[PDB]
């Protein structure tokens, strides 16, 4: 009964997940008037969410359903790495659509220089350079798939060039445009409250798909306590939906966005 | 497939697209302001501190490319040529202070304000207001109150609460406060805080429309 | 002014019936309609835009 | 006087009302209708980067010239889509353009109020401003070549002019319009021009000698293109009220209008299949239609431009339909 159900949200989830992300690819692409390097960025983000969705959402299903896993001990390392590659790239997307939207809103002026499509492959460049960074280390040193927390330093390292400096970024860069908002706001009510309810969407969501995921994973790393495979399951694919829902905050917001959906 | 002929007109056509996308990328740069006013607003001064048919200015500031174009001189149909300043920056309305007891151009630019700022084209797009000629307003109140434009006017004949009465009343005539700001500076027969002026509701309209990029406006 | 006379110059024009201006109109169309790509969708192949 | 002019008017519809024994709808009631009319893109040339106010086609039905507030005309290769000229404008506010039946010359105009000439055949190769053509006093409409030597042009001054481009001055004002003058089209002889003004008429006026030789009213809005029919004999005028007419030159009156229900938004273009039959109408509803010209039915619907269409025109062999629009894209169909 359970299993059924479980394997029926895990498809629905894993197919809507690539469906958003193809629709704001194609979105991008098609529409001439979105051609710009936020929407590069954008556009690079769904590309990371649609390869995150296809490659490793399904090899997850597998072993969620199958109880074990039985693809041999060499893919496992590709399909763990790869993971690691891909959930830690989407997360510096998330942090470079930010540092890109400070850059936006408070040196206006002289971003609108720089805004070229060159510093927008750069930065995706970089986003990929850290990804890589924090997924090969661990390879130069079964009917499961156990992630190893052999050593000690590479866990705070993995866990903090991941998500808690991207974190941290994120939070400062989004905090400065709410000042910057509340700067403009202040010198001429519901305007506000657009402003901190859209930051306030934009962060939460991605704390609560990701943080108690990086919080786990501090605790074991550390021989600190233990947890259940259910609920390592459950919080792993909590991380997993952020994938759904990068396209819903990135997109739904905008203007031009909402109008090429409709277009389409 | 191709010969030595098409591959040169194919070269061509790759330098001048080239030609055209370099153009565009320093074009896209340029502030956009449309110069409007009455007939003796005094938007002509204004020029002349900055810096045939539509008059092109182009100065700069603080890095900034402006360029405005001033329409005074159509004196055609205004809705036949008005959509193709849709995508200025900014529209510099001029209105002339001292003209408010003239038989009745305050009344004139009132009405071409209410039709500009109202108009279907220039729904999003921002009215920086001057208020041109205060210096000699302040020593024509004296003898001619504001009460024959406003009879509704009331309190005393001071040049203050009169240009607080006229500015709150330009900004009253808008009817898309919740899409369009309208900054109403006055000229004070000087330059430099006057571009500063522009040049400051410049990047505030740029600013917001980063932050609409983003949908936090 | 110069506008009664004008329109006097515009009043004294020669007049055609309406049924043999349409006639006429429809005896172009139907003698040029075979030389009208547009009308008669051409083969690809005659058709210089692919 | 002023009385006698409205005697004279009701006089004139009263001959009008005389000579209308019959209708065009009833006319053409049993030849066979065209049907629907499909039509695919076949070209899309991009490089604009801003809302496009014109085009038009040569005489060779393959370069085509259009025009933006990109400040700049580009002369197209249609069949390869190779841009083969971009001629920068000294003033970016361009709303007419044309191309020379001879192919040498290139007008352009719009807010300057010059209708400019660029040379096309130099013998340097880079085309030059060849005449800055100045003296109208309102926002430049419609500049329309009759040969390498001599123009026509329509701008907001509510009046016509005959330019010669080699001397540089107007050799015949063509006055009379009330409104501004937004549509040119030359007779196929060109002999005659009818020009349709904001003032809901449309007037034909004689090149050689200058004076207006007929009035043609009906439309309840300002006029924004006009086009003969290929016999030379009648012509198109599409509007702001949502309806395109076709007048007839010798009738002296209208004959058909094509207009619908669904439709609401002006035309801001209407041109003329080759052999006269298909009325290709350009509406700010981002689409255009072909109408049946002896019928009234639309026979087809043009769909695929984002923003209004500005500019339509149809090749002198009748091969393609090009319409230009605001999203800055050309389509040849
Ligand atoms: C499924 C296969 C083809 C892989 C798809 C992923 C890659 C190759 C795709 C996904 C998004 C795509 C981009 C989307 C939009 C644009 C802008 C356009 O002006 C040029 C092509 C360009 C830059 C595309 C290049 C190819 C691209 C980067
Ligand atoms: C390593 C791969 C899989 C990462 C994902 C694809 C990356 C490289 C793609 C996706 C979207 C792409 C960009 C989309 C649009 C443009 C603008 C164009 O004028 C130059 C190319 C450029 C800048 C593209 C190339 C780089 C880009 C960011
Ligand atoms: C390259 C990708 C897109 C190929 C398709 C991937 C997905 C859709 C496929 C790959 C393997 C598949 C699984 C293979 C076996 C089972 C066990 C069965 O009792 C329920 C379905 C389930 C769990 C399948 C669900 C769908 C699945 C996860
Ligand atoms: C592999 C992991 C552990 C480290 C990766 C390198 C990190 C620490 C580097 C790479 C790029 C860096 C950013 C590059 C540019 C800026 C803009 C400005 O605001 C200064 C800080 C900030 C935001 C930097 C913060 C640190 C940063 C994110
Ligand atoms: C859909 C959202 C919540 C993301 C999480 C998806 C996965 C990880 C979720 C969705 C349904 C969940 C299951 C629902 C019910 C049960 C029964 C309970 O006795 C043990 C946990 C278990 C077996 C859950 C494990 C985690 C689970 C499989
Ligand atoms: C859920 N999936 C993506 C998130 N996760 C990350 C991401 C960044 C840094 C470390 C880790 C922890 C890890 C260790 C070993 C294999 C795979 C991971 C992956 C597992």
């Amino acid at each position: 009964t359970e299993k059924m159900l479980i394997c029926m949200t895990l498809v629905v989830i894993t197919t809507l997940t690539t469906l958003l992300n193809l629709a704001v690819i194609m979105a991008i692409g098609t529409t001439k008037k979105l051609h710009q390097p936020a929407n590069y960025l954008i556009c690079s983000l769904a590309v990371t969410d649609l390869l995150v969705a296809v490659l490793v959402m399904p090899l997850s299903i597998i072993y969620i359903v199958m109880d074990r896993w039985k693809l041999g001990y060499f893919l496992c390392e590709v399909w763990l790495s790869v993971d690691m590659t891909c959930c830690t790239c989407s997360i510096w997307h998330l942090c470079v659509i930010a540092l890109d939207r400070y850059w936006a809103i408070t040196n206006a002026i002289e971003y609108a220089r720089k805004r070229t499509a060159k510093r927008a492959a750069l930065m995706i460049l970089t986003v990929w350079t850290i990804s890589i960074f924090i997924s090969m280390p661990p390879l130069f040193w079964p009917s499961q798939c156990t992630i190893q927390h052999d050593h000690v330093i590479y866990t705070i390292y993995s866990t903090l060039g991941a998500f808690y400096i991207p974190l941290t970024l994120i939070l400062i860069l989004y905090y400065r445009i709410y000042h910057a908002a509340k700067s403009l706001y202040q010198k001429r009510s519901t305007r506000e409250r657009k402003a901190a309810r859209i930051l306030g969407l934009i962060l939460g969501a991605f704390i609560l798909s990701w943080l108690p995921f990086f919080i786990k994973e501090l605790i074991v790393g550390l021989s600190i306590y233990t947890v259940s495979s259910e609920v390592a399951d459950f919080l792993t694919w909590l991380g997993y939906v952020n994938s759904l829902i990068n396209p819903l905050l990135y997109t739904s917001f905008n203007e031009d966005f909402k109008l090429a959906f409709k277009k389409l | 497939t191709l010969s030595a002929e098409d591959k040169a007109a194919v070269e061509r056509s790759k330098m001048i697209d080239r030609n055209l996308r370099e153009d565009g990328e320093k074009a896209a740069r340029e502030v956009k302001l449309l110069l409007l006013g009455a007939g003796e607003s005094g938007k002509n001064t204004i020029v002349k501190q900055m810096k045939t048919g539509i008059v092109e200015t182009h100065f700069t500031f603080k890095d900034l490319h402006f360029k405005m174009f001033d329409v005074g001189a159509q004196r055609s149909e205004r809705k036949k040529w008005i959509h193709c300043f849709e995508g200025v920056t900014a529209i510099i309305f001029c209105v002339a202070l001292s003209d408010y007891d003239l038989v009745n151009r305050m009344h004139a630019s009132m009405k071409l304000f209410d039709s500009i700022c109202n108009n279907k084209w220039f729904t999003d797009t921002s009215i920086i207001l001057f208020l041109n000629k205060k210096d000699l307003f302040e020593e024509k109140i004296k003898k001619s109150p504001l009460t024959i434009c406003y009879p509704e006017y009331a309190g005393s004949n001071t040049y203050e609460e009169a240009a607080a009465y006229i500015q709150c009343q330009f900004e009253d005539l808008n009817k898309r406060k919740d899409t369009k700001e309208i900054y109403t500076h006055f000229t004070c027969s000087t330059d430099t805080k006057n571009v500063q002026f522009v040049f400051d509701a410049v990047t505030d309209v740029i600013i917001k429309n980063n932050l609409k990029d983003c949908g936090l406006f | 002014r110069k506008l009664v006379e004008q329109l006097k110059m515009e009043a004294n024009i020669d007049r055609i019936k309406v049924s043999k201006a349409a006639a006429d109109l429809m005896a172009y169309c139907e003698a040029h309609a075979k030389e009208d790509p547009l009308l008669t969708p051409v083969p690809a192949s005659e058709n210089p835009f692919r | 006087l002023r009385q006698e002019a409205e005697q004279l008017k009701n006089q004139i519809r009263d001959a009008r009302k005389a000579c209308a024994d019959a209708t065009l709808s009833q006319i053409t009631n049993n030849i066979d209708p065209v049907g629907r009319i499909q039509m695919r893109t076949r070209r899309t040339l991009r490089g604009h980067l801003a809302k496009i106010y014109a085009m038009h086609w040569g005489t060779d039905s393959r370069l085509l010239v259009s025009a933006s507030q990109d400040g700049k005309l580009i002369i197209w290769d249609s069949y390869t889509t190779n841009k083969v000229h971009a001629i920068p404008l000294r003033s970016s506010w361009v709303m007419t353009c044309a191309y020379a039946p001879s192919g040498n010359y290139v007008a352009c105009g719009g807010l300057d109020n010059i209708c400019s000439i660029y040379n096309l055949k130099t013998r340097e190769g880079n085309v030059r401003v060849s005449r800055e053509l100045a003296g109208h006093t309102g926002y430049l409409s419609c500049c329309r070549f009759l040969d390498d030597n001599q123009i026509v042009t329509s701008s907001g001054d509510t009046t016509c002019a005959l330019w010669d481009i080699e001397t540089g001055q107007q050799t015949t004002t063509f006055t009379g319009h009330t409104g501004d003058v937004m549509s040119l089209s030359l007779a196929p002889d060109t002999r005659l021009f009818v020009s349709g003004a904001c003032d809901a008429s449309a007037k034909l006026w004689d090149v050689r000698e200058g004076m207006c030789r007929q009035t043609f009213t009906g439309h309840e809005s300002d006029i924004n293109a006009i086009c003969f029919f290929p016999n030379g004999n009648a012509f198109a005028t599409g509007s702001d009220d949502a309806t395109c007419r076709l007048f007839d030159l010798r009738a002296d009156q209208e004959l058909m209008t094509y207009s619908h229900d669904n439709i609401i938004c002006g035309i801001t273009s209407v041109s003329f299949s080759k052999s006269g039959r298909l009325l290709l109408a350009g509406y700010d509803d981002f689409n255009c239609n072909v109408w049946d010209a002896l019928k009234a039915d639309r026979a087809g619907v043009l769909a695929g431009h984002d923003n209004r269409v500005s500019c339509l025109g149809v090749t002198d062999d009748g091969m393609a339909v090009a319409t230009g629009s605001w999203d800055s894209f050309l389509k040849i169909w």
